[PDB]
């Protein structure tokens, strides 16, 4: 299950969901240090 | 890949998907519940009359006491025994050869067999995640490289035949009699 | 928004519910404090110089401005005489005259009557009263450990929950209002008790000769005559029945604050009868209290009673 | 709460509940076996309870039972299966197939009752040649010769 | 990782006995080595179905 | 008088480390708070080598007694303290007859700091070896509903019916109830090593003597600071 | 017969204890060759180096005994003169060797050649250039490493054991 | 052990078995088997020779004699199989995973397959000395990897609920009418040129740890 | 009974055979993490993993007395205390969650 | 002088008796030969087949004459009720087991007895050359199956160390008070503390009650949490609380009795001494006492103690009456 934090880049449409799956940068260097624990 | 998906149950790809192996439950009380270790199907295929690809065992999840705490004593040996069976030859021909999925509880259950090690999600509360630094894990490797051909060599032996012939074992194969 | 919460009764207990109110913060709580004292002012001010502006405390004398700005206040009293001047008695007050929905919460130990007053005319003026007791130590609440004998509304209990973790450890919510006080008072009495059974269970081992008492405590302890206030008295008990010479020391909580907490228990509790007897022990502790307090020894401890154990019985045969 | 389900146990040299005693003849001992149930549906605590077998059985080695057996079939499924075989032999050994699989496989075609022919033989060593493995390639030619 | 781990394995002595369970495989043909009795090849009482 | 409703130390034995951080404790308050020692085994006696040790510092443990914390659990939210003296789980061993493991090493192999945390200190312990408590259970076999074939109270399929006075272990996770709660990790010295010397066995009772001496003085100090009191009266053990 | 069960006293003393009543009487003494080796080479490795006029010295300075204790020559606590660092802290260049030619054995279950083991005892020479040359192609040395070798048969006769172990010896005095 | 209002009998005979006076060989085997055998069996006798010392003694003898004799039919030297104990795989995981392994209870493991699980075949799939022997493991609460014991072992099997106490192996007939020959034996004619699956098991199981040296010959230090 | 039979019922060695029992508790134990800024009180931390319409924990703040008592309840004493399933699976999955390391943030799905 | 199994009897199968032999039986890994007497031979066949039944690892043999338990028993354990069945069996029958004990053996009476009963015991088996000890149990016949009972062990400090492994058995707070009678003293100490503690926890209920809170778990709680808390106010809050709001109800039966709560305080009372024609002045004592004394009065004396809430005035009136008397 794809995790969407509240600190997300909120869609403000009220026509579909209210968040997109793009994330702050510091959500993308979280992924990278948790990807590499996956690796290991 | 349907028009009304099935919501209490959904998989990832299409049907029949990747082997999984999974303990399959019984549907009775807890009190006789036992779960069977198989392979099967990433969708189950109750619908036709062949479900599992291969049976690898049963795990009675109720510890049992021991039944041969009169037998020659060892450490630890009073406590309760949690019996379970496991194929071996099958299991590791799926796992390599057919490179079936796996889930977590038959995963936990094949590391305290110790065929595996400890799952991913067998994770304590003591200690947090490692956390990475470029930096050091590249001082760390140039501190502690392996030479080309001794990792080659491991490696061929690891994955490749591991049953390579010495120059003993090529001169006793070597014919010396007079040759017919 | 955020809850206005005022602080009334500045003193000794006053000053670390508002210190730790203002640590915990995590909002725009604004404070207002019915100091009464320039000095008193002067402190609110230097304890939020300390604090580093963690909550917004204005200091008013007014009750009227306190009833006008703060949603909800906070009584911390130390005399039921004075509580009553502030909350009834005066005529701005907080209870006789207030806006509707405002919470309004005292500490002061008050007696039953008061307390039904209280909740009565806050009901009529269509304000909300509870009452919550605090058992502890200056210490204690300083350090936020306290219990709160909370007795009132549900809803606004559960409203002031989290207003109370802020100074308090343990909040306990016993149906309406008067039971804190009540509970209080039943805590009290059998602190009291407590003490003489200790007192004189000890004197009655040391007339059999028990040499050993750290063990003696062990097994009492371990058995089903355990009790904290033996647990807590035992060595200094020891001590006094061992050399009856030496005078009690002095303690911060003593037999003087027993008698005064005893007294708001004997004016709740309706006097129908009195020839009755309803609680022997109750009334032997009593008198053995009030005899080692006249008797000089009124502020050195709850232990002081081990010399006046007699004179429940004395005073029991005086009167009958 | 009595003690009503357990009985004191039985002596040493006790007899039965219907006489019968380890002693002597065992004329004067009754069997009982023909009046139980004909079958039972489950297993009693003494069925089979201590059955031994031939010592044969233990005594054999590996693979002595297999009695020979012609496994015919159609010539076009002796086509398909020998191409199947080629290609599984040639099969490169790229990323994913370690040089081993072309021996396994022609081993897998011995063993499934087939006749390696000679493009299968020459296609394994081949193969293993190509993948440098000399040894494995002598073990194919062992395997026709044994053949 | 690796590396720390197989350094530790190395040093330590009480993990280099080998296990049955991880250094091989025992049987990978598809039939039984040895005859375990089955199959019985005839019926019995109360089989009508046979062959 | 004083404001503490009493101490707790808890030990897997209650046999020479409890024994001693009771010991201490007692001596330097001399006695004003209720100090209680006990173990989750209470099968075992006060170990001689315990005794001297302490007698060679000045306090007399030979007058305790080896007790349990049952009386503890029926009203722990009552006491004040707990410390919980436990050895390290890096070390700690099952069997009980062998020397203590080795720790993890951080910078044999030493492991980065980085990527093997070192269990934050801030953090509290909700649960130790030392929170269990015993329970007993009897499954007679005269009761018919025990004794009936079709019944799931037995450990045992084919062999019989019940089970003989077995013993289970709960758990009480109110450690974080009480007002102040310590853990102290410390090696079990009341077991003897296969080849350890007397010497050696009095050497490692001295070393834990001192431990358990900078520990109860650490934290006479923080119940000091705490209370408000005056706790640290005998300090004569310097 | 039995004791009343306090202080927590456990069942066995070692993991093999009871599993040692589980052999035939020749199944134990050959195990007993093995372990008896392996016992005094561990208990005799503290003083190692050491003279009779020494080992005589720490045992009139550990004269203080409490009746129970052993012997203070066997497994003493004296400082180590040495300071080795995984392994022959606790044994010696010799019994490494001897616990390499075991664990040989042990793998090929049976008679084995010396080739087996020839890589091993190199690459542990290579490992521990001093003590090779301090020990190395002397009687005491290949005479603790061969000990081992009858353990595989102990029906054979001597001829039998001279010739099997005549491999060993060319290579350990090569 | 005898229930209340529950009527026993007695088994003639421990199986369903040929009688050997239907056969001569069968007759032979038996007064072979006989000779063999004691006809009376004692505490001092020579089975009870693994009984060193009081304690083993005491606990053969006493409130487990039932277990032991049931152990396993026949009198051997001893009552069991002795546990030799595995090493753990290494985890690259490290300290992270160490504790995963360690639990309340021990996690017993026993093989199964097309292989294994014989029961016309447990003395040969118990054998000790079987290269496909049947693999048995326990994980104890500590984690540690050990072999079964003999009753663990048999324990997976269907119950054998017989025993033998007459028949002593060490007192067979030999030389007189018993002579095993190595003729017998090589009349399968095994030869490592004809078959080399030998070799191979023999490679499989030597040290492979030459390979990464790539004569065998000691150092030299001037 | 017999006067030479100890155990005159004979029961099976097995069943007098005992039983021990190790707690996981001396196997690993259980830290509590302090609550950070972002969850400074089990309200904040119920509200935070009040997530999702079916199960909302938010409703029963009132329930658990201080974050000590949240993160040491177990799931039994959740269903003593009276929190319907999937409230309480809720509860102690976002406990656990916070325990390994990941802090109740999310998106609120309920809109 | 053989090697053999210590003899270990158990005398009296009352409500207590059989817990500490059920104990002994199941916690003796064959270490014992477990003796087991009984006035009426039934109650100890009853209690050695349910015994042999539920699983005991060790032998047990019944016995009902004191001459055959002395005779066989290296170590006795005597499990009373009252002070007159102890008394009887220990010094006055024929075959006491005191008077002829052996040069050797060990008798442990749990009984609670008085001081003089239990100084001439002692006296007794010294002269004999026997060992005793006064070890006056507490706590309930659950809580003795449970094995956290409590022993205040007086006597020979090397014979408690011996005793010891046979005391943890079914006792996990074993304290070595000190000489004989000691064990005695802090039981009567102990009965003294518990009768006071349930008076006070019986009054502060009816308070309760009188004030108005209508909940006794939110005030247990407080209580507690407060320097308020006794073990048996929290043991009796419930039944208390019912008793106060419905007095038709009659308090139930417990093992725990008004009668022999007031023997053990008879006893203490009778062991006492005095400072003249005057006794000692205890108020809270005399309140309780005079209150239990009121409770037993009424037929209720074989109730549990909680009875007194509902005789606190009838104690005050009768103390009234006796007061008026010479007035």
């Amino acid at each position: 299950r794809q995790i969407r934090p509240y600190y997300n880049l909120p869609s403000k449409s009220e026509h579909g969901r209210k968040m997109t799956g793009f994330l702050t940068p510091y959500r993308h260097w979280m992924w990278k240090q948790n990807e590499l624990w996956r690796n290991v | 890949a349907r028009a009304v998906i099935k919501r209490r149950s959904p998989q990832l790809w299409g049907a029949p998907g990747a082997p999984i192996i999974r303990m399959r439950g019984h549907h009775v009380v807890w009190k006789f519940q036992s779960y069977d270790l198989v392979v099967e199907h990433t969708h189950k295929r109750r619908n036709s009359d062949i479900r599992l690809l291969h049976y690898l065992g049963k795990h009675c999840p109720h510890p049992q006491k021991s039944l041969w705490s009169p037998d020659t004593p060892v450490a630890q040996d009073r406590h309760l025994f949690m019996l379970t069976t496991v194929d071996i030859d099958a299991f590791k021909y799926w796992f390599g050869v057919k490179r079936c999925r796996l889930s977590m509880k038959p995963w936990a259950l094949l590391a305290k067999a110790g065929l595996l090690p400890p799952s991913l999600t067998q994770n304590s509360k003591i200690m947090p995640k490692p956390l990475f630094d470029k930096e050091s894990l590249m001082r760390y490797y140039l501190a502690n490289r392996k030479d080309e051909d001794v990792m080659a060599r491991e490696k061929y032996l690891n994955y490749e035949n591991s049953m390579v012939k010495t120059e003993e074992e090529r001169a006793a194969e070597r014919p010396v009699a007079p040759y017919l | 928004r955020s809850l206005n919460v005022g602080v009334v009764g500045m003193g000794n207990m006053g000053v670390p519910i508002a210190r730790n109110l203002g640590f915990k913060a995590r909002s725009a709580m604004y404070l207002q404090i019915h100091s009464r004292a320039l000095s008193k002012a002067k402190r609110v001010c230097d304890d939020l110089s300390v604090d580093g502006a963690t909550c917004a405390m204005r200091i008013h004398d007014r009750y009227s401005t306190m009833t006008k700005w703060c949603d909800v206040i906070v009584l911390a009293l130390a005399d039921v005489k004075a509580s009553r001047h502030a909350l009834l008695e005066d005529n701005e007050s907080l209870i006789m005259n207030a806006r509707k929905g405002q919470i309004i919460v005292d500490h002061t130990t008050v007696d039953a009557e008061t307390s039904r007053e209280c909740a009565h005319e806050a009901a009529r003026r269509g304000a909300y009263f509870l009452d919550a007791p605090m058992s502890g130590s200056p210490r204690a609440c300083f350090n936020g450990q306290l219990l709160l004998m909370v007795g009132g509304d549900a809803e606004t209990f559960q409203k002031m929950l989290p207003i109370f973790h802020m100074y308090a450890d343990n909040v306990f919510h016993m149906g309406e209002s008067g039971s804190g006080t009540a509970a209080k008072m039943i805590s009290q009495a059998l602190v009291a008790s407590h003490n003489a059974a200790a007192a004189e269970a000890l004197s009655m081992a040391h007339a059999l000769g028990i040499e050993d008492q750290s063990k003696l405590v062990q097994v009492l302890d371990a058995s089903w005559g355990s009790s904290t206030m033996l647990r807590r008295n035992a060595p200094l008990l020891q001590d006094l029945i061992r050399n009856p010479d030496k005078t009690p020391p002095t303690s911060a909580v003593s037999v003087d604050r027993l008698l005064s907490d005893l007294a708001h228990l004997d004016a709740s509790l309706p006097k129908r009868g009195g020839e009755d007897e309803p609680f022997p022990v109750f009334d032997a502790a009593l008198r053995s209290l009030a005899a080692a307090s006249d008797a000089g020894m009124g502020d050195r401890d709850l232990a002081s009673v081990v010399h006046y154990i007699e004179a429940g019985e004395a005073e029991l045969r005086n009167r009958t | 709460h009595a003690n009503t389900q357990y009985q004191h146990a039985w002596p040493l040299l006790s007899h039965d509940d219907l006489g019968n005693s380890d002693q002597s003849n065992n004329t004067k001992n009754i069997m009982y076996s023909m009046y139980m149930p004909k079958r039972n549906k489950g297993t009693a605590p003494w069925f089979r309870g201590a059955d031994t077998y031939s010592v044969k059985y233990c005594e054999q080695g590996r693979y002595e039972y297999q009695r020979y057996l012609m496994i015919n079939r159609f010539p076009s499924e002796y086509k398909k299966h020998f191409l199947s075989f080629l290609s599984n032999i040639r099969m490169s050994s790229g990323s994913a197939t370690i040089p081993q699989e072309a021996l396994h496989w022609l081993l897998r075609m011995i063993v499934d009752n087939f006749n390696p022919q000679h493009v299968h033989y020459i296609a394994a060593m081949k193969t293993l040649q190509s993948a440098g493995e000399l040894d494995m390639a002598r073990d194919v030619w062992k395997i026709m010769e044994r053949q | 990782f690796r590396d720390v781990e197989e350094r530790r394995h190395s040093r330590d002595v009480v993990n280099e006995l080998p296990n049955p369970w991880y250094d091989y495989v025992a049987h990978a043909l598809p039939f039984p080595d040895r005859d375990a009795g089955y199959p019985d090849e005839y019926g019995d009482l109360g089989q009508w179905r046979a062959p | 008088s004083t404001s503490s409703r009493g101490i707790l130390i808890a030990g897997l034995t209650n046999r020479a480390r409890t024994q001693m951080a009771e010991g201490i404790l007692r001596r330097l308050t001399a006695g004003t708070i209720f100090i209680k020692s006990g173990g989750v085994h209470h099968e075992s006696t006060i170990h001689p080598l315990a005794v001297k040790v302490m007698k060679d510092i000045g306090i007399d443990i030979s007058k305790q007694s080896v007790t349990s914390l049952e009386a503890a659990r029926r009203q722990q939210n009552t006491y004040d303290v707990y410390i919980s003296i436990d050895c390290s789980y890096e070390r700690r061993t099952l069997d009980k007859s062998q020397p203590p493991r080795a720790e993890v090493r951080r910078r044999p192999v030493r492991y980065d700091p980085l990527l093997v945390p070192r269990t934050p200190s801030h953090w509290s312990v909700g649960v130790d070896a030392t929170d269990v408590r015993r329970r007993w259970q009897i499954w007679s076999p005269r009761d018919p509903s025990i004794f009936h074939e079709t019944s799931t109270r037995k450990f045992q399929d084919h062999l019989y019916e019940g089970e003989p006075l077995f013993m289970q272990l709960r758990q009480c996770p109110w450690r974080t109830q009480a007002k102040v709660s310590e853990r102290w990790e410390m090696d079990e010295v009341a077991i003897r090593y296969p080849v350890e010397r007397h010497s050696a066995h009095e050497l490692r009772f001295v070393q834990a003597r001192e431990q358990l001496l900078q520990r109860s003085f650490d934290l006479l100090t923080k119940l000091e600071k705490h209370y408000g009191e005056r706790l640290l009266l005998d300090r004569a053990l310097l | 017969v039995a004791k009343l069960q306090h202080n927590s006293a456990p069942t066995t003393l070692n993991f093999y204890e009871k599993s040692f009543q589980q052999l035939s009487d020749v199944q134990q003494r050959q195990t007993g060759l093995l372990i008896g080796a392996a016992v005094g080479d561990a208990a005799a490795r503290a003083l190692d180096g050491y003279t009779a006029e020494e080992v005589a010295a720490v045992a009139a300075e550990s004269g203080s005994l409490q009746d129970e204790d052993e012997d203070p020559v066997v497994f003493a606590s004296v400082t180590p003169r040495e300071h080795k660092s995984g392994l022959l802290r606790h044994h010696s260049y010799t019994f490494y060797l001897f616990s390499q030619l075991l664990r040989v054995m042990a793998t090929s279950r049976g008679d084995f050649p010396v080739q087996y083991v020839k890589n091993e005892w190199v690459a542990t020479a290579r490992a521990h250039p001093d003590c090779f040359v301090r020990e190395h192609a002397s009687l005491l040395h290949v005479l603790c490493i061969t000990m081992q070798l009858p353990v595989i048969y102990p029906w054979a006769d001597d001829s039998t054991l001279r010739e099997y172990a005549s491999g060993f010896l060319e290579f350990l005095t090569e | 052990a005898r229930k209340h209002g529950l009527f026993y009998g007695k088994m003639r005979f421990a199986e369903q078995k040929i009688t050997f006076y239907s056969d001569r060989f069968l007759f032979r085997d038996l007064v072979n088997r006989r000779e063999a055998s004691y006809a009376n069996v004692w505490e001092m006798d020579d089975p009870y020779r693994f009984l060193q010392t009081e304690q083993d003694y005491e606990d053969y003898w006493g409130d487990n004699y039932d277990v032991y004799r049931r152990m396993f039919p026949e009198m051997i030297g001893r009552t069991g199989e002795p546990v030799q104990q595995y090493g753990q795989m290494p985890i690259w995981a490290g300290p992270h995973r160490q504790h995963a392994n360690k639990s309340e209870h021990n996690w017993m493991f026993a093989e199964i397959g097309v292989n294994v699980g014989h029961e016309a075949l447990k003395k040969l799939e118990l054998d000790p000395t079987n290269e496909k022997r049947r693999r048995f493991v326990i994980r104890q609460p500590d984690g540690t990897l050990r072999s079964a014991k003999m009753s663990e072992m048999r324990a997976w099997y269907w119950k054998e609920e017989w025993a033998d106490f007459r028949f002593w192996a060490p007192q067979m007939e030999w030389g007189i009418e018993n002579t095993p020959s190595q003729e017998q034996y090589q009349e399968h004619v095994p030869d490592t040129t004809d078959a080399d699956f030998r070799k191979q098991r023999r490679i499989q199981s030597r040290p492979v740890k030459w390979f990464y040296e790539s004569e065998v010959r000691w150092p030299d230090v001037i | 009974p017999h006067k030479s039979y100890k155990y005159t019922y004979m029961p099976d060695p097995r069943k007098l055979a005992p039983i021990e029992t190790t707690q996981r508790s001396e196997i690993v134990p259980q830290s509590i993490r302090p609550p950070t800024s972002y969850v400074p009180n089990h309200e904040t931390f119920l509200e935070r993993a009040d997530i999702h319409r079916l199960r909302p924990t938010s409703d029963f703040k009132a329930s658990f007395k201080d974050w000590n008592d949240l993160f040491t309840c177990d799931k039994r004493q959740l269903r003593v205390r009276g929190i319907p399933r999937m409230t309480r699976d809720a509860i102690r999955t976002a406990v656990q969650a916070f325990q390994n390391g990941n802090p109740p943030e999310r998106f609120d799905t309920k809109e």
